[PDB]
């Protein structure tokens, strides 16, 4: 009966330890533009699930001051990583086959405990917040869409991104914008 | 090709 | 072919020719493009009334950017969807048609830059809904009847980018996050 | 669908990309042709190339009061490898796309909203033409190249009600004095 | 092969039998047509029938000393049923007949050709029709998709390599149009 | 060879 | 829909 | 899903 | 080797 | 019933 509406947002630009690849001040700069963006929607977010990395708890910590009272979720699920060899195959970044057999596993489960229809027991329709990274929402959006996967690395997210997905009650999924930058200034727009 | 309607089994 | 083609697709603003938010929301998106630091290289607009509309708007703030009208990229049906939709069935008369015209579009438009192309190009299409997304599904080399999986709103900014070696990225697809919320559209 | 279409197809006039002097000639020399005709045109379609355009300008000055309307469908283009054969493989996938929509858009039996019989004008190029006839007639279209149009020449296509084509005259251009006659 | 073979298809003008006196006419203006194209034609090639004859003759006023030729492949009949839609014995008997009028008259120049050639051949409608179709090599079936005027100048190009062009089809832009006739 | 009635749809 | 060369057995 | 390097034909 | 009937058309 | 001796890719 509800329709559910997905908000993935992609970490803002970082330092490139994991615990040492925190955000750029830029960085800073540009979750606090999205958080202000989330804020200037006037939604009733129900959640902000995260994936667990200190990118997406950063992205997380800014964008979550700017909408007090919304649940905040950890997930390891959403963590960056390999989800299938990219068609076209590109050179200069090549994972090893493990990551491929370990990651795509856990971003296909991803996809499937986060990206369905609503559950007939939901009472309205929902906005909800998935703060993670380039290659998982890449992934996230071919398989919304049921667009071949190996296409992920087709699509292009900038650092603080904004990607609306739709999944209405009887399956069918709109993607209705993919890499919204637009609410940041120009000069202030990365995609690493 | 062709989109499957019961791809989240629900 | 050492360029890469960056192609900025722009979605007509909304029409009842353009209503009052309409015209405001092609200055929004006019106000962008110019803000963005790109010197751009043409703007190619479909021939539709609410398409020149759009252009008239948007070009009054990229002035000296050269300016082409173009039957290609009038609005049509590309393909059948899938999955359907029954609210919309046009006749097959109707596809025959618009998608041999709107294949062509993407098929002139939508390419790895010309050997002969020195610098980087950044070029703005101001077309339809139907059209960006079918141009879309097609770039990406996916499944075009998919296209209707896909949904745009008005004056929303599209951002493809080709590498020369062919390669294609979609940067942003239905971008208006310059645009205020409450004057934001898909009808 | 109870009208049928006339559809007079104009080759550019001989051209350098503006025409040649001769070019004009000839094109008033059509232009004269079409008016002695006795037919009242409903619409002259012409391509949006230069030689296009301004043999559809001389035209139109013996065919006042008929409407015109541009079109970058009917630019000259490489519709399909010639069969018997030379251009790129991209100018085959580009132009066959955007002729073969020209095709289908402006070849076809009359729609329910035509009552009577039209007379329409489409100037465009020898490539085009010569696609849009073997298309038409349904003869293999990779045999385009079969065909020869003088510049100036008119094409005659008849599409009857009931979707059957008749080519009544192609590259006529008996009209034109032998010594200003060209195909190039 | 090294000679072009340039054939000029005419059809026969109106008629009713003879020529009708509009028929004349239009034989007159063809003939006129072809002395103003400045070619030294080589044959005249007519069918045996008696529009075809009258035709040549008034054509033949105008080219005076151009050799003439009488044949009977060249005559009227029904080639094949066309597609889209006579009994099965015309189609039987005048296809092989025009068939053979087309392998007989449509072809490359001979070797001993030494210069190009202008050929006249009047004959009738359905076997310029088909000879179009069969020396384009399109669906011979189709040669009712095409039309032509009386006294009409068709225009093919053979090649000394085989290769075939058609230039012009039932063209009578000579004639005022208050004076082209289909029948 | 063989005409297709419905070349242009509009059959 | 191939071109015969030797259509008329002279090449 | 798998990729044409000469979609445009200018590869 | 067996004959036709119809040989001129005309059965 | 054979073992995969590349069950865990890290051979
Ligand atoms: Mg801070
Ligand atoms: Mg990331
Ligand atoms: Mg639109
Ligand atoms: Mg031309
Ligand atoms: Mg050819
Ligand atoms: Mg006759
Ligand atoms: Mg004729």
């Amino acid at each position: 009966k509800a329709t559910r509406h997905i908000f993935l947002i992609r970490a803002s630009q970082y330092h490139v330890l994991e615990k040492d690849r925190t955000l750029t001040p830029l960085g800073r700069e540009q979750a606090e533009l999205t958080g202000l963006r989330l804020a200037s929607l006037g939604l009733k977010f129900n959640k902000i699930v995260h994936s667990s990395m200190t990118r997406a708890i950063e992205t997380t910590d800014i964008i979550s001051r700017h909408l007090p009272g919304v649940c905040k979720v950890s997930t390891d699920l959403l963590r960056e990583g390999a989800p299938i060899e990219p068609d076209p195959p590109v050179s200069h970044w090549k994972p090893e086959a493990v990551q491929y057999y370990e990651d795509g596993a856990r971003i296909e489960a991803a996809f499937r405990n986060y990206i369905h229809r609503a559950d007939a027991r939901q009472e309205e329709d929902s906005y909800e917040i998935f703060i993670c990274h380039a290659n998982v929402i890449r992934y996230i959006v071919c398989r919304a869409l049921q667009f071949p996967p190996e296409g992920w690395l087709r699509l292009s997210l900038n650092n603080g991104s904004i990607t609306h997905l739709v999944i209405r009650p009887n399956g069918r999924v709109a993607l209705r914008t993919l890499g919204d930058t637009g609410f940041m200034p120009p000069d202030k727009i990365t995609r690493s | 090709g062709v989109w499957d309607p019961n791809w989240d089994r629900r």
